[PDB]
């Protein structure tokens, strides 16, 4: 995958073996033509399921770090969570000369072991763009509940399997990506919606997939709605109470740069 | 310059290290906890001594105090209480070579280790390939994941800056009918480039304050006293004045059953690791203004 | 390879059953605005500009929607 170009930024999401970093020199040119200046660059990826198959600068996190360092020397790398279990890798570079107001939001989910009754619908013997056939898949699976009529969306059912969908409503976006192979089930969700509490947003996604385990990561900005909520002891929708059938396995809290925080939690279904 | 070699999966973490894989740490820490408190005299000094010989350390001094046994080696300090064995050493000490022998010693005494940690504080970054830091950490991970398949490694802080790489095994029995409680207190203060000795100071039975000072100079403080938890702000300040370092790393344990600014020091990083077992490991790195 | 990626691998081997890579890579570049910066920002570009970006990673655009605030592209391998 997904590309989201906005008035002031770029968000490029990819899966598989695509070498996402090769387009950085071009993104810098894209910012220069409009006479802007890069002030914030973040590269992040959930730990790979098959790291031995990743190509180019992505075969190891030392390669991703070396590469990103060649272009953004000031940046810093982090690893949140268990390194031999579910975790995230972050490389963050910032050249904020002029203090500004940060009210953005970023909610990301990664899910595994998808409901087998659901993986049935993400299969197809033909490539299908947004069409009535996909509408049959959004109703049949529960995606219509996550992406209601108030969103502009375009989706793609792959052959033989795989489902991607993008949605935009005003300045908010929403992206779902699905790998339904039974042996390596996976589904991903990311949105930048303002919400004092993500519980309903998250559970909405979980009902679709009901995965054996999932990881949620939240980026909290200091001047956002959920930013004020979090920084005043209020719940933000990721606390374990909202997930009775899930047991929280490991959680992480990090002020990765002054004023900005990230929360990651790993959940695992019970018995 | 990259082709696909169809290769076997390593059966054990040891096959992965050798098949698919100077030291720049500042200090290594190895801790064991137990399901039931251990008699202080049950584990002799000779047995603990012979377990550190496996990591190339010769006992030099040892004192016996109330609820504590202190063993001083050339490059390491070992505290032994009824609750925990905690050994801190310099990086030239391959402390991972003592993990398994220590576990066997526990087994011979029918002592069940239900919680354990291996921690190393790094000034540098492992991905510096002009240093052996990475290969050492791969060997450390082999001995630990071999001994604690359920254990896990975590990395707190920026990888390219002052940070902690620690490995935690958590096998605590938390059935409601269990009597194993977690009110432990742990406070570690690491001080880089202070402006050589190993010491233990005991004010109460089973509680201690250890201080290590060794070579870039640095000083390493640790305490497990319930009193220390009450006034962390007081003790760190008193430490920074006596030493006056350039950078500082704090680690604060908030256990299950139970640091925003420092003087002349700006925050570089801070964050916590909430473990599933309810306890939290808080960390913050500071640099002088 | 490095010891951290080595650990991350052992945790993927212990969960490997005889496969497509689902977990994604996320790149986000936010730009500063100065006097003289296009009032349309990065939206001043045409789809030609972003097609060449995606080509740099060897992918292609299948469909596109947009509005007054954001441009969206579904990509394919
Ligand atoms: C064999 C195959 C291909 C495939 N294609 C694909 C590509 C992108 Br980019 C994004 C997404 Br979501 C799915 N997906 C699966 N599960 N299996």
């Amino acid at each position: 995958x997904s590309l989201f170009v906005m008035k002031d930024r770029v968000i490029l999401i990819t899966c598989g073996t695509i070498t996402l970093l090769n387009c950085v020199p071009l993104i810098c040119e894209a910012v220069s033509t409009v006479c802007g200046e890069v002030e914030w660059v973040s590269f992040m990826h959930k730990n790979y399921s098959f790291p031995w198959e990743q190509k180019g600068p992505h075969l190891s996190m030392a390669e991703e770090f070396k590469t990103l360092r060649s272009h953004f020397p000031s940046g810093q790398p982090f690893i949140f969570g268990p390194i031999d279990s579910d975790h995230y890798f972050l490389y963050f570079h910032s050249d904020v000369v002029q203090p500004s107001c940060s009210d953005d939001a970023q909610l990301s989910m990664t899910m595994y072991g998808l409901d087998r009754n659901q993986t049935k619908h993400w299969y197809s013997d033909k490539m299908l763009p947004t069409g009535p056939e996909t509408a049959v898949i959004r109703e049949a699976t529960g995606l219509s509940e996550v992406v209601d009529d108030s969103w502009i969306l375009h989706d793609l059912q792959y052959e033989p399997c795989g489902y991607s969908i993008n949605a935009i409503r005003g300045s908010e976006y929403q992206t779902i990506h699905i790998t339904p192979e039974e042996h390596c089930s996976f589904a991903s969700y990311e949105t930048n919606t303002c919400a004092l509490n993500y519980s309903k947003c998250i559970c909405g996604v979980l009902r679709v997939f009901d995965p054996e385990r999932f990881s949620v990561i939240v980026f909290i900005d200091p001047d956002s709605a959920v930013g004020k909520s979090y920084h005043s002891g209020g719940t933000i929708g990721v606390e374990p109470e909202y997930y009775p059938n899930y047991e929280a396995h490991h959680r992480t809290v990090n002020e990765y740069t002054p004023g900005h925080w990230v929360l990651k939690v790993n959940y695992v279904k019970r018995a | 310059t990259r082709i696909n070699q169809q290769t076997e999966c390593p059966s054990s973490v040891h096959d992965l290290v050798s098949c698919w894989g100077t030291d720049s740490g500042l200090e290594k820490r190895f801790e064991l906890n137990f399901a039931q408190p251990v008699d202080i005299g049950t584990v002799t000094v000779k047995q603990l001594a012979s377990v550190m010989e496996r990591a190339g350390e010769s006992l030099r001094q040892n004192s016996a105090e109330l609820g504590i046994h202190t063993l001083k080696f050339d490059r390491s300090l070992l505290v032994f209480t009824a609750k925990q064995i905690v050994v801190r050493s310099s990086v030239s000490v391959m402390l991972h070579e003592a993990v398994h022998p220590m576990l066997e010693l526990m087994r011979s005494h029918n002592i069940i280790v239900d919680w354990a940690s291996f921690m190393r504080v790094n000034y540098g970054s492992p991905w510096d390939m002009t240093s052996e830091t990475s290969d050492i950490m791969a060997h450390e991970y082999a001995e630990l994941k071999s001994a604690f398949p359920t254990g896990h490694p975590y990395l707190a802080g920026p990888v390219d800056r002052d940070h902690c790489f620690y490995f935690v095994y958590d096998g605590i029995d938390r059935d409601p009918s269990s009597c194993r409680r977690e009110n432990d207190v742990q406070i570690n203060v690491y001080m880089y480039n202070v402006q050589e000795q190993q010491l233990l100071v005991s004010h109460c039975a089973g509680e201690y304050e250890t201080l290590r000072v060794s070579t870039h100079p640095f000083a390493s403080f640790e305490t497990n006293a319930v009193s220390a938890a009450s006034d962390i702000t007081k003790i760190v300040n008193g430490l920074l004045k006596k030493f006056y370092p350039e950078r500082v790393l704090l680690v604060l344990l908030q256990d299950r059953d139970a640091m925003d600014r420092l003087e002349g020091f700006t925050v570089v990083h801070r964050g916590a690791n909430h473990f599933g077992g309810g306890y939290v490991f808080h960390q913050a790195t500071y640099a002088r203004s | 390879k490095d010891s951290l990626s080595l650990m991350a691998m052992w945790g993927s081997i212990a969960r490997f059953d005889p496969s497509f890579e689902g977990p994604e890579k996320r790149l986000e570049v936010i730009m500063r605005v100065v006097d003289g910066t296009h009032v349309s920002g990065l939206l001043a570009h045409d789809d030609d500009v972003w097609q060449k970006v995606i080509d740099a990673i060897c992918a292609h655009i299948v469909s596109r929607e947009f509005n007054e605030y954001i441009r969206s592209y579904v990509l394919s391998e």
